[PDB]
């Protein structure tokens, strides 16, 4: 079943009805390992947990197969199991083995329901939802945000009516729907942080440290999903607005906490680094002025120039820089950017400040915490790899502790180091011209990089793709096509391949750009991976990223091209 | 007027500023006024943090607001210590970018400044006056004046009939303070092409004075000033902070700087089993091969244990090293290696030196006309190590000035007056070639050698390095020096230069082994059958060895126990060293004798 | 043995925290359990939880007080003595009587870091000023407690007014000073 | 709660006894306390502790734990604190 | 302003010619061959790569690298050897 | 600079444009671009220094168009010094120490290869130069540094500089029949540079 907006209260109610017992723990969470959203939605639920003292385990999960294996390993003790962020479009009654006979406690005829002894919660922003779990499991609970009753009513019609059952051609075309609407695409609708903090207002709990994670986790979408994150800033701002005193008069002191709605900017960890770093390592930046190259070098100096801004001053360290300039800098930004097209720049963020220390917005923690997760610290090796993700989560989950400022500030140094490796890596594959332009999409495989042992992560893996999508595939005026990014690691002989959705120039409102694009790559390569002996591993939760055996890749690549379902 | 409310901002500071439960300020002040070092420490992210106004004024007028802000120390000092004490001193913190000493320039005059070199001069202590008490000459009246340090200060001109400067000072109830004077050079590596590196005169004031030794790098954050000695004016820095990489206090005396946390790392590293590997592969990462060097190496950085028996006589605790052999072995990168990684350390071409270069030389100063003594090499290099390369270009007799300094471990001078004994207590690690530049197998061994038995008698070990050619080796060499050059492990196999150096020290300043008697039966016999074999081989060639084996060698053969013992913080020497003492000496001295 | 080295001869902070804990204090309840299950405790009194009215001032243990205020169901009401105008008095009376301690509780350092770290918004004061006189408070007895510490002898030695976490800090360097002048001047006779 | 061969074997046979002694104490009347328990003070009823050393799903009195390492638990200290003793669980 | 960088090449080309190298000059008089000149090759590679204001070392760089050291170390032999030797060092020229 | 650079045989052209004065000797060409080009420098972790400059040495027969081809190097290369066999002193090269005239305080000189610093030195008559003399660019040719301890100075210099040498076999003239070792006086440690 689904719980509507209104409904997470009764949910929630349910589980500390259920799960709530001092004598022993009945609550189970699993999260997913490398996403952010997922994380923060999870320290706020642990935080309102703690508060009604409620016993539960956490247990961090990479893929589908580790899943398997931990519910597989589960007490008959638990009450009550937590999925935060995956578990949606896959099939968990039959992925899972559940039985519905098995599960039952007891059973009412006059109530026409029956009661189980475990109950599982869905929390994912994923689309699309796969029907089974929605309308026709009970055990599987999951938690909408109101697509199911805005857009999938004549699903609904559709499901009921086959399950209820010249019946053929009926029959025939009601599949044919259901198949239509299984045909489309992966997307992101939501953050689950979100939903939480719904649910928080609903039973009145917020405060400030729920609105941070709140913001966080919104604001981790902003770098793909824009459209979700241009959706829910106006209420993030609301509460801001809400939550905030009234007079600012009063001076800071020790404890004083503040968040603010101050002028951001679309620059990488500007108050961390230098004013030269932040536009040097930018994607928009980059994209927009082709740094990879002596042109673009020549350019930022003519801006900087052009900004009267002394090359010196601007390499200086954000703390001790000029403050004429440091003050000035909206109105010397404002003039000069719309020039060199990089007029985008300027924007409206979250700032939070904790007395007498250094001020930090939103987009930067969010790079630390991502730092974090990504370069923190045959099967054999594979198991390793995954044990030592499952174990940088926690680093990244510490992190989010006022008490451990240390932990965020070797995050944002790391941060730094993951992005120069980033710009060296793509200024040698565009260097080599590595990208070959097909016509159905792009492909670009690394075999003899200097640093590849860092791509081996798939959040690394993302983060090169996502510059390279802005660079010289956003702009240049050429036509959307989606891109295809392998990695090779000579420790186990395989690749990691990951499709990459396109993305509209970035702040152009337009009515072709309002439309939202989807991600195909999982269903042509599941449907390829059926078809040739592929070997292929479709563990991962992101279905675009798998895993192929050195010597697969060019007949897949050669079925994938003549597929044409991409 | 404005000064007073500066002093109550800088205050307010001291008392206000928690990061967390703790006052920072409040409680340096109070732990320091305990043990009697009258100053306090701020870091200056911190005051930015506080109030921006305040780094403001601290930035734009340096040598106005410091002084301010030292009263304002000094009146919280009061405070919190006295119940109803000199001005104290502040020493500035800072992570902005550091300028390179030539990028300094007008734009820069009376700035906080932070910049990096090497400490190549110091000065002998001077007395500045801080608080003068004066009387008139004529009228007999008298007063006080104060002084700070921070120049943009005189007796009055006019009494207050008295002719022009009427004022004497009292120095018997007068008060002073101390002042040093450092010269600082540019990095090597910072320096423009082909220009010589630039000095720049420093000063310290009371607790900044006798924190550094010449050859030393650190970071410096100070005042980029100008003092008048036509219209122009000589730069110079005052110093606000010194920062180094090398505790030289510990190094001059006891153990210090070892914090108990840094000390508790230490000790779990030697408790590892395997600690000899590690230092071992921690030497030259870069280098293939070469294992018994690289052992040799750890040996002389560790160093022997000295002695002073009752008698006065006193034993060289420091090894000699000396490295022949052929063309791209590559010696010059292992000395260039370990010129690095030692706390002390001076890297010397045998041919660019001189006897008075090495030791110590006779100046004459141009304004007193007196004759003073000028440390070289081997004191600028006391206490640590000494590469000289290319030993075979040196001169003879500047070779023959470093027998004493090798051995005996001073530098007697008797030139202009000047009669003394110095102290050169180091380890010199020489890199050579043969004669004719490859060692030639098919003549005599005291024909591919020009070294004469006295100085090669003083080399604890002798390597001879022949480069053969093996299709394997070869291969293997070729594909390291590939991934070199086209291409990280600190997983318990390596360990990073600072760590190395920082245990180095601490071994050093903490552990000196001695001899178990088992270790001396053992290494008696060994010497015996040693002196027999050279007396064999001697009997069947009518030339005379050209590689020495006299009793020196039995004392190296000890040194190198001992450093092995040390490595690993074991008080006593046992077999399980002299083992690989007796193994290190027949790998490269009876070695090189046998051929 | 059976005890480690570091709790022979004294108390750990830990120790004289759970001795603090068990002082009674003043709470408002946020809920009422009188009746117009039952609590059953054996190391304190339990008719005063049984008897429990919604914004009634009401006396309890500590530990059981800060117990209930994780909850949100009790709000503890701050000692009298933990006011600004009262620690500036406190203050002055230090100041004027350079020779004695102040007449604070045995337990106002710690039980202000319990407080100060457990209920924040249950103080009528700004926390950072009641820090602030905190400091100076402990910093001023810490220089008499220097002072005092000249005249520790062979006799008896008295220390008025001291708090219990300060003789914890100063037990062993004033009772093994006191010992070895003890054991010199015996062994003089 | 109650390597070798440094010990010499009068040392073993010391210790192995007195460990005998120190169970035969804690069987007597002292059962309810746990004499070789913890000597700090309870201070928090509720900790989170984190897995240190992955186990399987070891049985303790109060109750099932599943010690998958890299796992965090919502519990009293009471009920894990001879886990944190041993090193399978950490406070944080 | 062009700083050439080694990222794809033939190690064993380069290895196999190194120990080819070695093993014919073992011989009595000949020009001498140590590591040094196995850094010379992709030295004189990095060179022919900056030449074309290329940011990455190609292989056809290598190749005429080799060809530049290996040329070089036959024109030094006798004549009664050079035949043989460049017979030999067909392969990489 | 980089259309003439995407061009396909520019690696060829830029061979052919070094002294074209020059009727023949494609290798010397080859080798002088080489040289004139260079390497790169690398330090690797901060530990390991790898030198970055290619040193070419000519031994020829007597009219053979060397110091043409140094003359040529001379002029083309951004910095630049000649020097002759004879002309030149170990001191003269790297650097020597002096007293200063107004301070009368010791102070260090740069020789040719400190003006030689990120260029080129080119010694002529390479042969004929004394063996003290020629020793001293040993650790300049290598390290590509210059340290000298005299006179109470301890300094450590930068030349990174190449090094062009024209040399005349033993006898005037080369002799084919005998190794390369015997027709030259120089050793082995300097040839291997
Ligand atoms: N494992 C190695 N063995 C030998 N040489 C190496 C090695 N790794 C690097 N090299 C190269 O060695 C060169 C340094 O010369 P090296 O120190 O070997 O000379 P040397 O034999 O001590 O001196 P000389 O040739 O004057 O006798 C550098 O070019 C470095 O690249
Ligand atoms: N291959 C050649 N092409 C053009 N001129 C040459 C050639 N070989 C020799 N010469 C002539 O020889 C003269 C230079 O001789 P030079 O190189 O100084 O002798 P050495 O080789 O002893 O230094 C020039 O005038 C030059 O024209
Ligand atoms: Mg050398
Ligand atoms: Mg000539
Ligand atoms: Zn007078």
């Amino acid at each position: 079943m689904y719980y509507g907006i209104s409904q997470f209260s009764e949910a929630y109610n349910k589980i500390l009805r259920n799960s709530s017992s001092h004598s022993s723990c009945q609550l189970v969470i699993f999260v997913s390992c490398l996403n952010i959203d997922a994380l923060c939605a999870t320290k706020m639920l642990s935080l309102l947990f703690k508060k009604q003292l409620v016993q539960s385990q956490i247990v961090p999960i990479f893929g589908y197969s580790e899943l398997r294996r931990h519910y597989s390993q589960l007490d008959d003790n638990i009450n009550s199991l937590l999925l935060v962020g995956f578990g949606g479009v896959i099939d968990l009654e039959a992925f899972l083995e559940i039985d519905p006979q098995e599960y039952v406690i007891d059973t009412d005829e006059k109530s026409g329901e029956q009661s189980f002894r475990r109950d599982i919660y869905v929390l994912d922003a994923h689309r699309p939802w796969n029907l089974d779990n929605i309308f026709g499991s009970q055990i599987i609970q999951c938690f909408d945000d109101g697509t199911v009753d805005d857009t999938l009513g004549e699903q609904k019609e559709a499901y009921y009516k086959l399950l209820e059952l010249q019946r053929k051609k009926q029959i025939h075309e009601y599949e044919g729907v259901l198949e239509e609407y299984y045909s489309q695409g992966t997307t992101v609708v939501n953050s689950i942080s979100a939903q939480i903090y719904s649910l928080l207002s609903a039973i009145g709990e917020t405060n400030l440290s729920n609105l941070w994670l709140n913001i966080l986790g919104t604001t981790s979408l902003d770098i793909a999903y824009a459209q979700v994150y241009n959706r829910l800033y106006p209420l993030l701002q609301d509460e801001v607005k809400r939550l905030t005193p009234s007079s600012r008069n009063s001076v800071k002191t020790p404890d004083t906490l503040t968040l603010n709605i101050q002028p951001d900017y679309y620059l990488f960890l500007l108050r961390h680094s230098s004013l030269y770093d932040s536009f040097y390592y930018s994607n928009y930046v980059n994209a927009k002025l082709s740094l990879w190259n002596e042109n673009g070098k020549k350019r930022l100096h003519k801006m900087f120039a052009r900004m009267g801004i002394p090359l010196s001053t601007a390499q200086e360290t954000w703390l001790y820089m000029d403050h004429s300039i440091k003050r000035e800098l909206g109105i010397i930004f404002d003039k000069n950017l719309d020039r060199y097209g990089l007029q985008d720049i300027i924007r409206d963020g979250f700032v939070r400040t904790l007395g007498y220390r250094g001020s930090i917005s939103a987009s930067e923690f969010v790079e630390a915490l991502t730092a974090l997760l990504e370069v923190g610290n045959s099967a054999q090796k594979l198991t390793n790899l995954r044990k030592r993700w499952v174990s940088n989560f926690w680093l990244s989950w510490d992190a989010l502790d006022d008490r451990k400022v240390e932990l965020l500030n070797r995050g944002i140094q790391l941060a730094q180091d993951l992005q120069r490796a980033i710009f060296n890596t793509g200024v040698a594959i565009l260097e080599k011209k590595l990208i070959k332009h097909l016509r159905i999409y792009r492909l670009c495989v690394l075999q003899d990089g200097p640093d590849l042992d860092l791509y081996r992560n798939p959040l690394t893996l993302l983060r090169l793709g996502n510059w390279l999508i802005e660079c010289c595939a956003e702009s240049e005026d050429k036509q959307l096509l989606p891109m295809v990014l392998a990695s090779i690691d000579e420790n186990t002989d395989t690749y990691l391949v990951a499709g990459l959705t396109p993305r509209y120039p970035r702040g152009l409102d337009t009515i072709h750009t309002k439309k939202p694009i989807l991600n195909n790559f999982s269903m042509a390569f599941q449907q390829i991976t059926a078809e040739t002996d592929a070997k292929v591993r479709i563990d991962n939760f992101e279905s675009s990223i798998i895993e192929i055996r050195r010597e697969d890749l060019s007949p897949f690549l050669e079925k994938l091209t003549l597929s044409g379902l991409l | 007027d404005d000064n007073t409310e500066i002093i109550k901002s800088f205050k307010n500071f001291i008392l206000e500023f928690r990061l967390d439960s703790q006052f920072i300020y409040r409680d340096q002040l109070r732990n320091n006024i305990l043990v009697k070092n009258y100053s306090l420490t701020v870091n200056m992210e911190h005051l930015i943090g506080y109030n921006e106004d305040i780094y403001k004024k601290l930035s734009d007028e340096p040598s106005d607001i410091i002084p301010l802000f030292e009263t304002a120390i000094t009146q919280v000092a009061k405070r919190i210590s006295i119940l109803s004490l000199p001005t104290f001193q502040l020493i500035l913190n800072s992570n902005a970018n550091q300028i390179p000493l030539r990028d300094l320039d007008s734009e820069h005059v009376s700035k906080i400044v932070r910049l990096s070199g090497i400490i190549i001069s110091t000065s002998v202590l001077s007395s500045r006056a801080t608080y003068l008490s004066i009387m008139c000459r004529n009228c007999r009246h008298t007063t006080s004046i104060t002084i700070n340090n921070f120049n943009s200060v005189s007796l009055p001109r006019s009494c207050l009939n008295c002719g022009p400067d009427p004022y004497i000072i009292i120095h018997e109830s007068s008060k002073f303070i101390d002042q040093q004077f450092l010269k600082l050079q540019e990095i090597p590596e910072l320096v423009p092409v082909g220009e010589m590196p630039r000095n720049l005169t420093m000063t310290c004031d009371r607790y900044l004075t006798n924190k550094v030794i010449p050859g030393t790098r650190v970071t410096i954050v100070g005042i980029y000033s100008i003092y008048n000695s036509v219209a122009i004016r000589t730069p110079y820095i005052k110093i606000l902070g010194i920062q180094s990489d090398v505790e030289t206090s510990s190094i001059w005396n006891s153990v210090t700087m070892f914090t108990e946390e840094e000390e508790e790392e230490f000790l779990q590293l030697s408790r590892n089993p395997k600690l000899y590997e590690i230092l071992t592969n921690s030497i030259a990462p870069s280098i293939f091969g070469n294992e018994d060097i690289k052992k040799a190496i750890v040996c002389l950085l560790m160093g022997g244990s000295k002695k002073i028996l009752p008698d006065g006589m006193r034993l060289r605790g420091d090894i000699n090293v000396l490295l022949l052999g052929d063309p791209g072995t590559a010696k010059s990168q292992l000395l260039k290696f370990v010129e690095k990684v030692s706390p002390i350390a001076v890297y010397t071409s045998g041919k660019g030196s001189s006897a008075a270069g090495l030791t110590a030389s006779v100046q004459r100063d141009p304004m007193t006309r007196e004759f003073y003594l000028e440390g070289g090499a081997m004191v600028l290099a006391d206490g640590g190590v000494v590469c000289i390369d290319e030993f075979d270009k040196m001169r003879d007799e500047d070779r023959v000035a470093i027998h004493e300094a090798m051995e005996q471990q001073t530098i007697s001078i008797a030139k202009a007056g000047i009669t003394t004994v110095l102290n050169s207590r180091t380890s010199v690690l020489a890199a050579a070639n043969p004669i004719y530049g490859r060692y030639d197998d098919l003549k005599s061994p005291g024909d591919n050698i020009d070294f004469q038995t006295t100085i090669l008698s003083r080399f604890d070990m002798i390597f001879i390095v022949k480069d053969d050619h093996n299709e394997e080796r070869d291969i293997s060499i070729a594909n390291h020096v590939i991934n070199i050059h086209t291409g990280q492990e600190e997983n318990g196999s390596e360990i990073s230069i600072e760590k190395m150096k920082r245990y180095i020290t601490y071994c050093r300043l903490k552990c000196a082994p001695r001899l178990s008697p088992q270790a001396a039966e053992k290494l008696s016999s060994n010497f015996v059958t040693i002196r027999k074999q050279l007396l064999i081989n001697e009997l069947e060639s009518t030339e005379r060895s050209s590689i020495p084996i006299t009793i020196r060698q039995l004392e190296a053969i000890i040194r190198i126990t001992e450093s092995l013992a040390k490595l690993e913080l074991s008080p006593i020497a046992q077999e399980r060293h002299v083992d690989e003492a007796i193994r290190l000496f027949q790998a490269s001295t009876m070695d090189a004798a046998s051929q | 043995m059976s005890l480690p080295a570091h709790l022979q001869q004294t108390f750990s902070p830990e120790e004289i925290q759970f001795i603090v804990e068990n002082e009674p204090i003043k709470i408002f309840p946020r809920i009422t359990t009188r009746q117009k299950t039952r609590w059953q405790l054996i190391t304190t009194d339990d008719k005063a939880l049984n008897n429990m009215v919604a914004m009634r001032s009401t006396e309890v243990v500590l530990w059981i007080a800060l117990l209930l205020k994780q909850q949100s169901k009790c709000s503890i009401v701050a000692p009298q003595w933990l006011t600004t105008k009262e620690l500036d008095r406190k203050i002055q009376y230090e100041k004027t009587h350079p020779d004695r301690f102040s007449e604070l509780p045995w337990n106002w350092l710690v039980l202000a870091r319990i407080l100060f770290n457990k209920a924040k918004d249950d103080f009528h004061d700004p926390i950072h000023e009641l820090r602030g006189k905190i400091q100076d408070l402990r910093e001023i007895r810490q220089i008499k407690v220097l002072k005092g510490l000249k005249y520790l002898n062979e006799s008896h030695l008295q220390l008025d007014n001291l708090s219990l976490l300060e003789i914890n800090e100063l037990r062993p360097f004033i009772t093994e000073i006191m010992d070895k002048l003890r054991e010199i001047h015996t062994a003089s006779l | 709660n109650g390597d070798t061969n440094n010990l010499s074997h009068q040392e073993q046979e010391y210790l192995k006894e007195y460990c005998d002694l120190i169970t035969d104490l804690k069987s007597g009347d002292l059962v309810d306390i746990d004499l070789s328990g913890s000597l700090v003070p309870p201070s928090d009823v509720f900790i989170d502790v984190r897995v240190l050393k992955d186990a399987g799903e070891i049985q303790t009195e109060y109750g099932v734990f599943n010690l998958i390492k890299d796992s965090q638990f919502f519990v009293r200290q009471s009920d894990v604190e001879r886990l944190i003793q041993q090193g399978y669980l950490q406070k944080i | 302003k062009i700083y050439p960088k080694l990222h794809q090449m033939d190690m064993d080309k380069v290895s196999r010619v190194y120990a080819d190298l070695r093993r014919e000059s073992i011989s009595t008089g000949s020009f001498p061959i140590t590591v040094r000149h196995l850094e010379s090759i992709l030295r004189i590679a990095e060179s022919f790569a900056k030449m074309r204001l290329s940011e990455f070392v190609s292989s056809y760089d290598l190749d005429r690298a080799i060809k530049v050291v290996v040329d070089s170390f036959v024109d030094a032999q006798k004549v009664s050897v050079r035949r043989q030797l460049r017979r030999s060092f067909a392969i990489y020229t | 600079f980089r259309k003439i650079s995407r061009d396909r045989g520019i690696i060829d052209k830029i061979i052919s444009s070094m002294a074209p004065s020059i009727y023949g000797h494609r290798d010397i060409k080859t080798a002088v671009a080489c040289s004139l080009f260079g390497g790169v420098p690398k330090n690797v972790n901060g530990k390991h220094s790898i030198r970055g400059d290619i040193n070419v040495l000519l031994l020829g027969d007597p009219g053979t168009a060397k110091s043409q081809i140094l003359k040529y190097v001379e002029k083309t290369a951004h910095r630049a010094v000649f020097a002759t066999g004879q002309g030149a002193s170990a001191v003269g090269l790297t650097a020597s120490v002096r007293k200063d005239p107004i301070t009368k305080e010791w102070t260090l000189e740069g020789g040719a290869l400190v003006l030689a610093d990120k260029g080129v030195c080119l010694i002529d008559e390479f042969d004929k130069m004394n063996d003290q003399d020629r020793t001293s660019i040993h650790e300049a040719m290598e390290q590509q540094s210059i340290s000298i301890s005299k006179a109470g100075i301890v300094t450590t210099l930068q030349a990174r500089c190449s090094i062009i040498a024209a040399a005349n076999p033993n006898g005037g003239r080369y002799n084919s029949t005998l190794p390369l070792a015997q027709n030259v006086s120089l050793t082995e440690p300097i040839l291997s540079r």
